[PDB]
């Protein structure tokens, strides 16, 4: 009895989410057919690849802030009794946390640890906030993996019509993936904040500050 | 093989067990091949060794070839680089796991470098035949300032 | 990875799963298994249909609080596929099987074992702590520190009458 | 092309489910979701949800499980959209994917400026 | 699966075995190994031989009540059949390599571990029981019930005691 | 097997590792993942670089006894080659799969398991020890007979202390 669980049981849609099927993709419009290995031997394997690493934080940057996905908001520190502390992994960029009742404070981000301007120190024992662990914002740098399946769309095809400008040199090919990915993108970036919504009130201090008097 | 029964060994299936096969054996030889470098000719029939184009892609046009591979050398870094190139193609007549027959195909490998800089070296070592009919050359020329 | 649980709370009758891998996650519409907890050991549900691409309809709505949780089961004795003499080498059969050889050690991974299982030698955790187990019921079933626990204060407790009573006695 | 701008066409999105998250922690999203928003009806507070892969996270939590964001009496409650195969679909949708994804397979392949042109 | 329990004693010299898997269902005649087990702990067997493709046969009848096991282990660092350029490729070993594949994630499935195994990180029980345990030996060894129920045994006889003694002191 | 451990003091700043297989015996850089012993905790390092094939190189010398451990985690979700049919079919990647697929089951001998594991089935051992295991602190952690032998220890003192009230009580 019924026939729905049999036929669309055998149903595949087959989406993309591996590297690899992205430098496949990279490796169309251009000739020669993907290559079955991440490693291989042939040379325009890795150079696809070298590509889908470096446009990575270009693209998550933006301009500026990322997506919802880079946010990281408040963090602790602690710095050790060693001196300053070490900023994890690979950061885009660092922030200060913005409470009440905190000073303006200069933080500055180079290798790894962070550097204060205005102290001159490189260790920075005395700027810590009272009982607080340095609350301060920042901004990861997610791999390739553990991505939405939009993203990985979006910075494929723009790596593509770098990869097709640097390889080869056709405006007909160039025009229409740099046209067709800036599309994606701003598909892309209308639901960044049609997602974690914001509004004109609440937010804004002095907007919430006039909407609590008078009412 | 064994040097001092002189006896080859093999494990690998050759079908019935209860009969007696023949098969050949012989020391082997490799096969090398330079192609010339390629230098734009005008229609005017004249030459410009400075001017030189910027080699893309090269297309192998093949009719009967076994695994091979194609070193990549270059004179003023001298790094070297080896482009492994297999008879084995997904979907082709010659995929069978009984044996590879001869087929026609082309294989492209990349340079990445000037033409007159760097040389590529066809290196075969396979009991099969390896015949090469044609060499296409595709890249990129940009002419700064037009010959006389 | 190979299991996904899902807790349904009235009126649903829909659950969805996602088993680890590129696409769907399982070759064969076979390879799903359905059960049920039932409050002491997890029996196989009964009804469920496929009604989505890894979604299953119930014929009833579950029980608020009823947890359930899906699994993919593989093939643990044959090779998805051979290769024989004279045949196009399929591209699609060498993918299902290195698919079927990898599902089989998520399976594995996620502590996944067959009935009767046992391990036939001494393990060693190298220094390395048991956590979440609660009191044991047979006397061959091993006990944590709860059970410790309530011995020790056991103890106090004969301990702390043993001193009311012999303390008035002093008295006398 | 599902996905199109934004939240995709009628059929592919789906309203409120129920995760209820294990325990021991976060809650797995099932195969692939284009997107996926925290249900908007009153009397619940807005707490961000982000997908990593697979399972989803918690930036403000900072932790990988969710646990701690199940909410009042009601396990957790979401909006997604499923990405559906090719096959049963609508049918108007299975000749628009065909002529977008041909057009682009014009300019993979040498194609003449007549075709790509009509096409786009 | 692997392993075969087999209780052969008195008289018979000759056991037959079945594997799972493809006609004799080992790789090699290396693969077959044999333990027997003393009563107290298993330890290789001696004087045993591989008759044929299957059954082995010992040189002398097994005494009254021996009981042994016939377990299949293969080499786990190294893959079956690595390939070489301009080789073919025939169908013992690729459908071997497959075989070696899922025959070593069987070993594990039967709880077959190497020597030298002890786990590095703190496993998580997931609210679930340890069984037949037998008492330990050492500190470091866990505990099955059986020593506390004799422990709080032991305990309920010197309150006993703790009650009488005590009591005799009360009419005094 | 794919764990390596090693041990730094002085101005020693390169160490090597050696792990089983062909060639370097790993498939990717990505693979290589290196920790430090804190002497309490599984504590990640930082500030390592990848000098040599097999090696190593901190940028400062590490400290008296310091203790590090270079593993090797491989892709724990897809396999490592992908075959379709139509493309560029090379022996390297059947030849580098098999060795992917056969590492991923590597380290699962050596003892390591992904965070969040629990093994949610009732698990048997078929008589055997378990060993090596330290006190527990919370009521869920399984306990040794450490403290069992503490707990007989302390209710053989409250006994024994009981006796001698009884005692000197019938010295009155």
């Amino acid at each position: 009895q019924s026939d729905t669980p049999s036929i669309m049981a055998e149903s595949q849609f087959n989406s993309l989410s591996t590297k690899l099927d992205a430098v496949n993709l990279c490796m169309r419009a251009i000739g020669r057919s993907g290559v079955d290995n991440l490693t291989s031997g042939d040379l325009d394997a890795e150079d696809a690849d070298t590509m889908i690493d470096i446009v990575s934080q270009r693209l998550q940057y933006n301009d500026g802030k990322g997506w919802w996905f880079n946010r990281e908001p408040r963090w602790s520190f602690a710095p050790d009794s060693n001196g300053e502390v070490v900023l994890p992994n690979n950061t885009l960029q660092v922030l200060q946390a913005y409470t009440l009742n905190t000073r303006k404070i200069d933080i500055t981000i180079r290798a790894g640890r962070l550097y204060s301007t205005t102290l001159h120190s490189f260790d920075v024992s005395p700027l810590v906030g009272p009982d607080g662990f340095i609350w301060l914002d920042l901004m990861l740098m997610l791999p390739f993996e553990h991505m939405p399946l939009n993203v990985l769309q979006a910075i494929a095809y723009q790596a593509a019509a770098e990869f097709i400008v640097s390889k080869d040199a056709d405006q007909t090919k160039l025009q229409m993936h740099m046209q067709m990915a800036a599309n994606l993108h701003t598909g892309m970036q209308v639901e960044e904040s049609k997602q974690n919504r914001l509004n004109m009130l609440v937010h804004n201090p002095t907007q919430r500050n006039f909407g609590i008097m008078a009412g | 093989y064994d040097a001092n029964t002189r006896i080859l060994s093999t494990k690998y299936g050759l079908g019935d067990t209860s009969q007696i096969w023949a098969a050949k054996v012989g020391q082997m030889y490799k096969v090398e091949f330079v192609p010339t470098d390629v230098i734009i000719r005008d229609s005017q029939d004249r030459v410009s060794y400075q001017d030189v184009p910027v080699i893309g892609l090269v297309h192998l046009n093949l009719d009967r070839y076994p695994d091979f591979t194609v070193e990549i050398t270059n004179r003023k870094s001298g790094a070297v680089r080896v482009a492994k190139a297999s008879n084995r193609v997904g979907g082709a007549r010659n995929n069978v796991v009984g044996y590879v027959k001869p087929t026609s195909g082309t294989f492209s490998f990349p340079l990445r470098a000037l033409s007159t800089d760097v040389e590529y070296r066809i290196i075969s070592i396979s009991p099969h035949t390896f015949q090469l009919r044609d060499i296409e050359w595709s890249g990129s020329y940009n002419p700064t300032r037009k010959r006389v | 990875y190979s299991y996904v649980e899902r807790t349904g709370d009235g009126v649903a009758t829909t659950f969805n799963f996602a088993f680890t891998g590129k696409g769907k996650g399982y070759l064969l519409a076979n390879q799903i298994y359905v059960e049920r907890w039932d409050g002491a050991s997890w029996q196989s549900a009964t009804g469920w249909s496929l009604s989505g691409t890894n979604q299953i309809t119930f014929l009833t709505p579950l029980a608020n609080g009823q947890v359930i949780r899906i699994r993919r089961i593989a093939g643990k004795d044959y090779p998805f596929a051979q290769f024989e003499p004279g045949v196009m080498l399929d591209m699609a059969s060498l993918n299902n099987t290195f698919i079927h050889l990898l599902e089989i050690t998520q399976e594995l991974l996620d502590g996944f074992y067959p009935d009767g299982f046992y391990l036939k030698q001494d393990l060693n955790m190298g220094w390395n702590k048991i956590v979440n187990l609660m009191p044991g019921t047979d006397g061959g079933h091993a006990v944590n520190k709860t059970q410790l626990d309530t011995l020790s204060s056991h103890v106090d407790d004969v301990d702390q009458k043993h001193t009311i009573w012999n303390d008035r006695q002093d008295q006398q």
